[PDB]
């Protein structure tokens, strides 16, 4: 799939963590690498279905923005 | 009380000719008026418009020849051109350029083709008048003395691109006890169970941005001024086109006349096809409805508002009526009527013979617009039995000796309980034995051999889409098949007045329409005549209106009043209303809707009129028609016959008023003369042809060629023209949005010498290009 090799910030972010043989940070639980783990863990879409969204006229509806 | 518009639901049909009254029709005020009347000019015609111009030109003869000899120049155009006030009919430059361009008689001549260009052989607009009743209940028309003033107000609008896709009926799968309209066991018994619907135009998200989708326009007119109000709206609503959603003119007597619009459908995009029969993204179309009311102000200060939906009016707008003559089996007054009973009450009807000759006489009128009802109706020829032996009276009698002959009649209609002619596939699935409506898709297996007779009428239903389902074919409703039934079992009353009338069915008939001319509730009559033309099913989603018709819900009242006559019931007139939202335009539920899809759910939560989804029912501008195909002309074209492997009998959908097989000039102008006629060509031969041959074999050919039917969608180039042409179904939906104001329009006609041919008296023509 294109998009996961050419336009996924998250491949691309492991990418540099290779790169640097430094993907064992993901590893690390502490509050050093939470800006890290968080970083990674807000670009995925949450499953609630619950962001992102205006609410029409709330008999309520759910938008996406 | 004190007064009351009439009729409660008015309608206005589509046309391209022009919205002046002497190029216009009215919409029925008295059913049954001129359902032979054989002077009927539907289209627009020469003479007319050769008349509408020298009333231009009657002064202007004396003007012209005093710069006729003061010798044209732009404004020797221009003061020509303000004396014919002709601008209201073509654009201002269409007049000049032709006359700078070339002796009263070559102006004339100029201009007469400009305006035979635009409208000879137009569709006339079909327009309803609106009137104030007093009231005590209405008495009288209201009558203006000087001093006193009518002011009506008209909000219109369109939500059809708004709106959600029209799969099928979501009322077939409501839980009901049953009406006059619709049985229980179809939704009991899931016989065509209603499907979801998404949204039109589904790529415009949230409810702010959809408001572009809907049209909408209003005005007034006040009875001290007669010029004519345009109802003038845009899409998409505030690139951007005007959409003409009707007119309306109130005359010095306070009577509304309201134009629809001038049939004119279009896509945002060209490239944009009207490939569906109802739902096309990027569309919109100029039909409307809304809500009418008045103001009456007497001189003595006194003012009356005429605003509360048990006074006020709504309007509709509709395709044309193509055969004006040719009435519905089951009309949309019948939905009406049926709508008030219910189902297990239909015991305790009572029955005339005036309430079950409407079923027979219209299912033997529909022979001119529907082969089947012409050559493959066993009913129709019985009745043609019956007639040449002026022994149609023995319908009418009710003793013993006459019950095997209206039991055999009443056997073959279908009966809308849906419960005849199926095999219960173990119980709970109700299976037609009879001859079923495939799907297109086809399935390579040996088809189920039907084991009971097809019924009658032969005609498409709610439950087209489900092969098998005994809901594909129409049944006349509830109420009119217990009329019916109580017929064939002798409990019914007729008067020997209507028996000495009945020696044939037109004879009837005419009577019947002599006891409606002659009716003097001219109120109820019109509120009758504007809807006894539109039809009444079956609804996929149908021609004018569709299914919520159907339910006694969208009226704020329904009562029976009357019957027709004292002695003579007619199936009765009815004060009725719509459910009115009374802000109109203003509403805060004009933009309401279910979300992402519609189902028979957000249905059934609207039934309770305290509940959040009741404003279904009480209804804003363009609630009544959004429900229809966008645009209609993509409904016309898909409302004709659906083939079954059979060859006939051949179902037709709604053929009464968009018909299937018709009888065009070209054949008339065959059988219209006799062996004696003094021309030189006589039924399409030479004089000496003609006359050469025997009696007999004149006869005989003209007989053929009264026989010819042509199908209606080939009147007009829907596709099929020329060498190599596609044709096919989708061609007629998207060429009928171009095409539809050129489809044959059926007007009766005279035959004045039949002799021996068996052409009738009044023969119904099919007129086009
Ligand atoms: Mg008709």
């Amino acid at each position: 799939n294109q998009a996961d090799f050419t336009d996924n910030a998250v491949n691309t972010q492991i990418r540099e963590l290779n790169s640097e043989l430094g993907f064992a940070q993901l590893l690390d639980n502490s509050a050093s690498a939470k800006s890290l783990r968080e970083g990674i863990f807000n670009q995925f879409r949450n499953p609630l279905f619950d962001q992102d969204i205006d609410v029409d006229d709330p008999s309520n509806e759910w938008v996406s923005n | 009380c004190q007064y009351k518009i009439y009729p409660p639901l008015g309608i206005a049909r589509v046309g391209n000719g022009p919205a002046i009254k002497p190029l216009s029709l009215s919409t029925p005020e008295v059913p049954w008026a001129h359902l032979y009347d054989t002077n009927v000019q539907y289209l627009v015609t020469q003479q007319e418009l050769e008349q509408l111009l020298e009333e231009a030109f009657g002064n202007v003869i004396n003007e012209i020849s005093q710069i006729k000899t003061k010798l044209f120049k732009q404004e020797e155009i221009e003061t020509i051109t303000g004396l014919l006030g002709l601008s209201h009919l073509v654009p201002q430059q269409q007049l000049s350029r032709s006359l700078d361009n070339l002796i009263v008689q070559q102006i004339k001549g100029a201009l007469l083709k400009v305006l035979s260009d635009h409208y000879l052989h137009a569709v006339k607009k079909q327009a309803q008048n609106f009137y104030i009743y007093k009231c005590d209940n209405p008495v009288e028309k209201l009558k203006l003395t000087d001093g006193d003033k009518v002011t009506w107000r008209v909000e219109v609008a369109n939500k059809k691109s708004f709106w959600y896709d029209y799969n099928n009926a979501l009322d077939l799968s409501l839980h009901t006890q049953g009406s006059g309209n619709l049985s229980k066991n179809v939704s009991k018994h899931r016989l065509a169970p209603a499907m979801t619907a998404k949204r039109r135009n589904p790529n415009v998200i949230t409810n702010s941005l959809r408001k572009q989708l809907v049209i909408s326009s209003q005005g007034s007119v006040s009875s001290d001024n007669n010029t004519q109000v345009p109802l003038r709206g845009k899409f998409p609503a505030n690139e951007r086109h005007n959409v003409l959603q009707g007119s309306i003119e109130c005359d010095n007597e306070g009577v509304l006349r309201f134009y629809a619009g001038n049939g004119i459908s279009q896509a945002l995009s060209p490239s944009s096809l009207n490939t569906d029969f109802a739902d096309n993204s990027n569309w919109f179309d100029d039909i409307c409805d809304g809500r009418v009311t008045a103001v009456v102000e007497l001189k003595n200060g006194d003012t009356f508002e005429i605003q509360d939906e048990q006074s006020s009016a709504w309007v509709a707008t509709t395709p044309p009526d193509y055969a004006p003559q040719i009435e519905p089996i089951v009309t949309m007054y019948d939905m009406v009527s049926g709508a008030a009973l219910k189902e297990q009450d239909l015991d305790n009807l009572t029955t005339q013979f005036s309430d079950v000759f409407p079923i027979l006489y219209r299912l033997y009128r529909m022979q001119w617009v529907n082969q089947a009802d012409f050559t493959d109706n066993a009913v129709n020829t019985q009745i043609r039995e019956l007639n040449s032996e002026l022994g149609f009276a023995q319908l009418l009698d009710n003793s013993a000796s006459a019950k095997s002959l209206r039991e055999g009649i009443f056997n073959q209609f279908r009966n809308p309980l849906f419960d005849q002619d199926i095999d219960v596939d173990d119980p709970n699935e109700w299976v037609s034995n009879s001859r079923i409506i495939p799907s297109k898709d086809e399935t390579n297996i040996a088809a189920k051999p039907a084991t009971s007779s097809l019924k009658l009428p032969f005609y498409p239903n709610d439950g087209i889409d489900y092969p098998g389902s005994p809901v594909q074919w129409f049944a006349i409703p509830p109420f009119m098949y217990q009329h019916l039934q109580n017929w064939a079992a002798g409990d019914f009353s007729v008067t020997q007045v209507e028996k000495e009338s009945a020696n044939t069915i037109e004879e009837l008939g005419l009577f019947y329409s002599e006891q409606f001319k002659n009716s003097p509730n001219s109120a109820l009559l019109c509120a009758r005549g504007a809807l006894d033309a539109l039809y009444g099913g079956g609804f996929h989603p149908g021609v004018e209106l569709t299914w919520p018709m159907r339910h006694n819900l969208i009226y704020s009242q329904n009562d029976y009043v009357s019957s027709v006559t004292p002695e003579i019931n007619l199936l009765g007139l009815r004060e009725f209303r719509l459910k009115q939202d009374l802000q109109g335009l203003n509403s805060p539920n004009m933009y309401q809707d279910f979300g992402h899809v519609i189902a028979v759910d957000n249905v059934t939560a609207s039934i309770d009129p305290n509940s959040d989804a009741a404003w279904l029912w009480r209804s804003t501008p363009g609630d009544l028609t959004k429900w229809m195909g966008i645009p209609w002309q993509s409904d016309a074209a898909s409302c004709q016959a659906v083939y079954t492997p059979e060859d006939f009998p051949i179902p037709s959908w709604w053929a009464a008023n968009l018909p299937v097989h018709v009888l065009p000039l070209a054949r008339y102008n065959k059988f219209k003369d006799s062996q004696s006629a003094d021309l030189p060509e006589i039924n399409g031969m030479t004089h000496s042809i003609a006359q050469g041959m025997s009696e007999e074999t004149f006869e005989h050919l003209r007989l053929e060629q009264f026989s010819q039917r042509l199908d209606w969608l080939h009147t007009a180039d829907l596709g099929f023209v020329g060498y190599a042409a596609e044709g096919g179904y989708t061609n007629g939906l998207i060429q009928m949005v171009s095409q539809w104001k050129n489809m044959a329009m059926v007007m009766a006609r005279p035959v004045e010498n039949p002799g021996s041919s068996g052409i009738p008296n009044v023969v119904y023509v099919a007129y086009s290009q």
